[PDB]
RNA sequence: UCCAUUGCGACAACGAGCGAGACCCCGGCCGCGGGCCGCGGGACGGCCCGCAGCGGGAGGACGGCGGGGCGAUAGC
RNA sequence: CGAAGGCCGGGGGCUAGAAGGCGAUCAGACACCACCGUAUUCCCGGCCGUAAACGGUGCCGCCCCGCGGCCGGCGCGCGUCCCGCCGGCCGCCCAGGGAAACCGGGAGGCUCCGGGCUCUGGGGGGAGUAUGGCCGCAAGGCUGAAACUUGAAGGCAUUG
């Protein structure tokens, strides 16, 4: 009910005016003046499926992060901060998955992107190698070469921030790092851009 | 199983995976497969060791998109969402 | 000789026949739907003497008259006089005004 | 000469970034500390040194860098007081929770 | 001696990965050639040139010659394979080439016509395959049937292992590198066909996977 | 943008090399040494103005150093 | 039934304008450009039956990832808008197709080939010609060979 709150201020629940198909499972209503909103229990409910699925592997610095928006750019290097993942910030580089001479050349197991439209080459680049990704989706993503979706608000800073303390929290939680049921030492202030 | 000799012996060299949404095997050369595993709780609210619960989708259904509805709906089944 | 355009080079749709405007450059038969078309609204006077006129006019407040003079002209004049150009083939596909 | 090629430049950058207390905005002066198998070769990469100075001007400029990025406020930013939820959200909250 | 550059090339060097069978389950890429040699050690897998063909660059000083050659890989049992390369020099381009015919390397399904007896001896079913405007057709035989192709394609059924067989080509079948590629691709798609062979679900264990 | 694939910055490409430049020779002004010859210094788009760099001024022997040598790949 | 040109018999005659005439240009210019001008362009009653008559794409029926725009009719909604349904016209495009260009409301569901029906083609020339027939006032149209000759012709695409 807290996080709920929190949602409420960030807007976490607006959309952009257009709809896909694919996320029309995840709407509940419509504004007037067009823009979609989220049902929150189903954001929450893949937000704790991600979590559940980002556990399963042994050494988390071999998630990938990548975030291209400015926006997100210091929610993405604190996500890694507690969990331990691995960020590719600004322009992602072609070849980072498929050309080994390249400097910054990894082979990781998940993809966790911000945006599908941004970002494009990194969920590309994913499918010649047999990684699976997972997303941060608003009411106008297209859902090609990605598994899970995450309906959120994925333009303002204060919705992008508090998406990534949410599973960064969940996460802890579940390895046993944090305490469960107790408010995380983390404000989600050091997630949004100032 | 695979294919048999007149005896019993099956012949077959290896046994393709298959994809958990669509039945097709897989087959090598398909670089656009991705298996992945999920926790499976059953403790509070912590997961726990080597205990998992594992799908497959073939590089078809991902090119179109169908992984976010096909494994929510497979997840869901087994116990892992409502 | 392929296909160069999806248009065929003219916007005729659902149609059999349209209207023939002549050229005003040259005087040429051009289908309307094929003609190249632009709208002008100008003044009378050059803008260079339009404060003259405008001092030494006697009626207050008086304004100066516009010009408007659709210019239609056929493929060869447009490419000729530079009113369309020439383009890569990424370019063409471009509708931007 | 007007343009500086490549050699010079990727030069001048280590060396700025090796000496960057030493430098000051002149000429003379950064001769010494750039002082490379030429003197003209020497008098172009300080000629470059001399003006990135002044460029950087306007490390030192790093070490406060991590220290600005953790500082978290005593207030929260979402310290919200009265909601504003009336619409199609209040619904929302209605068909989800408490509301 | 030869080192590792990247993780599943490394895991070829301790006695971590037994066979390609599990590579080619779990469907990876393989990237060094040397991988290949650790499984197929010392003339296991047999190696021929089928096409030098020469192209040209035109120039404002003349044409620009290079060479383009084709190679098959195979060992006799149930792996075919088959790479082009280019090169200013004969010797380099065959050598590209090879690399890269190895580097493609596949598996093959092979089985019973008529009667179950002995050991699969001709295609599991029937194979299609394309490339260009080439098309194939591999049709399974019965025992002491040979290899009814073209000396093109009977040297690639040959390399696979494939006894018995009938096969029918349709288009522009004098295009040699499109001929071997249409082959190439029938023998590729031999594990992608569900047969009631294979219907049966089973339960997935992540403890065997290699961890991609 | 520059004399210049010289560079800035952007990009399914990332990272190197040659040619260019650098280099050699001569000639201007100044020092130590020898008895003019032979060893070094000096000049850099450095200073101050106006908008990677195009302009205007100043000082200096010389102002964007000047005349030459060498010279990619592919060839006729 | 059938664009334009053309033909027969009546009418009309502004513009433009095959033919014809004339000024330049030019080596020549009987052409382009300037000027004058007859049929024709318009109407009534007929005839002729062809066009890059083009989406170079036959007609009926089924299935088909999606995002838009406009046009006609209808219905639910809130307080003109908004969401849908049927029918039409268009753009972009996953898959799939293909020699590719591209298609994609098909040029898809096809060497893994079989829903129904009608028409046409079979290397390049000679030739749409000769000959016979039917139609037409004519101009034509429709039907349409053989001897003989030739190693290519041609499609889409790459570098110069
Ligand atoms: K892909
Ligand atoms: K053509
Ligand atoms: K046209
Ligand atoms: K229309
Ligand atoms: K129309
Ligand atoms: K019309
Ligand atoms: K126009
Ligand atoms: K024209
Ligand atoms: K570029
Ligand atoms: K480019
Ligand atoms: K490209
Ligand atoms: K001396
Ligand atoms: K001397
Ligand atoms: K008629
Ligand atoms: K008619
Ligand atoms: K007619
Ligand atoms: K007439
Ligand atoms: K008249
Ligand atoms: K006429
Ligand atoms: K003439
Ligand atoms: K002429
Ligand atoms: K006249
Ligand atoms: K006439
Ligand atoms: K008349
Ligand atoms: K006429
Ligand atoms: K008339
Ligand atoms: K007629
Ligand atoms: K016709
Ligand atoms: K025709
Ligand atoms: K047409
Ligand atoms: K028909
Ligand atoms: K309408
Ligand atoms: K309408
Ligand atoms: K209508
Ligand atoms: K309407
Ligand atoms: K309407
Ligand atoms: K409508
Ligand atoms: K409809
Ligand atoms: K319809
Ligand atoms: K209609
Ligand atoms: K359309
Ligand atoms: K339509
Ligand atoms: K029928
Ligand atoms: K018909
Ligand atoms: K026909
Ligand atoms: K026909
Ligand atoms: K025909
Ligand atoms: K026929
Ligand atoms: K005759
Ligand atoms: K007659
Ligand atoms: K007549
Ligand atoms: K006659
Ligand atoms: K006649
Ligand atoms: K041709
Ligand atoms: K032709
Ligand atoms: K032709
Ligand atoms: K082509
Ligand atoms: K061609
Ligand atoms: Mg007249
Ligand atoms: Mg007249
Ligand atoms: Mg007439
Ligand atoms: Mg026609
Ligand atoms: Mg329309
Ligand atoms: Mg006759
Ligand atoms: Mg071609």
């Amino acid at each position: 009910e807290a996080d709920v709150k929190k949602m409420l201020v960030a807007t976490t629940h607006l959309g952009v005016r257009n709809i896909d198909r694919r996320m029309q499972f995840y709407i509940f209503d419509r504004q007037k003046d067009g823009t979609f909103v989220f049902n929150l229990q189903k954001v929450w409910a893949k937000i704790v499926f991600a979590a559940r699925i980002l556990v399963t592997i042994d050494d988390p610095a071999e998630i990938a992060v990548v975030a291209n928006r400015p926006d997100a750019q210091r929610a993405i290097l604190k996500f890694c901060k507690y969990t331990h993942a691995t960020a590719f910030p600004g322009r992602f580089i072609p070849g980072n998955f498929t050309n080994r001479m390249n400097p910054n050349y990894c082979e990781p197991r998940l993809l966790l992107v911000n945006d599908p439209v941004v970002d494009r080459q990194a969920i590309l680049e994913a499918s010649y190698v047999n990684i699976p990704t997972i997303s941060l989706c608003n009411s106008d993503a297209n859902l090609k070469f990605i598994d899970v979706a995450i309906p959120c608000n994925n333009k303002t800073p204060m919705s992008i921030g508090l998406i990534y303390w949410l599973l960064a929290r969940e996460v802890l939680r579940l390895k046993g790092s944090i305490s469960r049921t107790e408010e995380w030492d983390v404000k989600p202030d050091l997630f949004v851009a100032l | 199983i695979g294919m048999k000799n007149s005896s019993g012996v099956v012949v077959d060299a290896y046994i393709p995976r298959k994809c958990s949404a669509t039945n097709r095997l897989i087959g090598p050369k398909d670089h656009a497969a991705v298996q992945l595993s999920v926790a499976r709780v059953n403790d509070k609210g912590k997961m726990i060791e080597n205990n998992y619960v594992t799908f497959a989708f073939c590089g078809a259904i991902r090119s179109r998109g169908g992984v976010d509805s096909a494994f929510m709906l497979l997840a869901q089944e087994h116990g892992l969402m409502e | 000789m392929p296909v160069k355009r999806r248009n065929n080079g003219r916007s005729k749709y659902n149609c059999g026949h349209t209207n023939i405007v002549r050229c005003q450059n040259c005087h040429r038969c051009v289908p309307k739907d094929k003609v190249i078309k632009r709208f002008t609204i100008r003044n009378i006077v050059d803008n260079t003497i339009a404060d003259d006129v405008l001092n030494a006019c006697v009626i207050q407040g008086f304004a100066i008259p516009k010009l408007y003079n659709k210019v239609q002209y056929c493929v060869s004049c447009s490419i000729h006089n530079h009113i369309v150009r020439v383009r890569s083939r990424e370019d063409r596909k471009i509708r931007t005004p | 000469g007007k343009v500086r090629t490549k050699t010079i430049k990727r030069a001048a950058r280590k060396i700025v970034e090796n000496n960057y207390e030493s430098l000051k905005p002149k000429d003379f002066q950064n001769n010494k500390a750039i002082c490379i198998p030429s003197k003209r070769l020497r008098n172009k990469v300080a000629g470059y040194v001399t003006t990135l100075m002044n460029r950087v001007v306007k490390r030192l400029q790093e070490e406060e860098r991590e220290r600005r990025d953790n500082y978290a406020p005593k207030k929260s930013e979402f310290d919200v007081e009265n909601i504003t939820v009336s619409g199609a959200t209040q619904q929302m909250i209605d068909s989800i929770g408490f509301k | 001696e030869w080192h590792p550059s990247t993780k599943l090339g490394r895991l070829v060097k301790a006695g971590k990965i037994e066979s390609l069978y599990d590579i080619f389950k779990y469907s990876l890429p393989i990237k060094e050639t040397e991988i290949i040699d650790y499984f197929f050690p010392k003339s296991e897998l047999a190696e021929e040139v089928c096409n030098i063909m020469s192209v040209q660059k035109q120039t404002t000083a003349g044409q620009r010659t290079r060479f383009r050659a084709h190679v098959i890989v195979g060992n006799r049992d149930g792996f075919i394979g088959y790479g082009a390369g280019v090169s200013k020099e004969v010797a380099n381009a065959i050598k590209k080439a090879a690399k890269n015919a190895r580097l493609n390397i596949v598996p093959v399904r092979r089985g019973f016509w008529g009667g179950k007896l002995g050991d699969p001896h001709t295609v599991s079913s029937k194979l299609s395959g394309k490339c260009g405007s080439v098309r194939v057709r591999l049709i399974p035989a019965p025992r002491g049937a040979g290899i009814v192709a073209s000396p093109t394609v009977a040297k690639v059924l040959e390399f696979a292992g494939v006894s018995d067989v009938f096969t029918r080509q349709s288009g522009h079948s004098r295009t040699l590198m499109n001929s071997v590629g249409a082959v190439y691709n029938a023998l590729k798609s031999s594990y992608s066909i569900l047969t009631p062979d294979l219907w049966k679900k089973e339960q997935l264990d992540h403890v065997q996977d290699i961890r991609t």
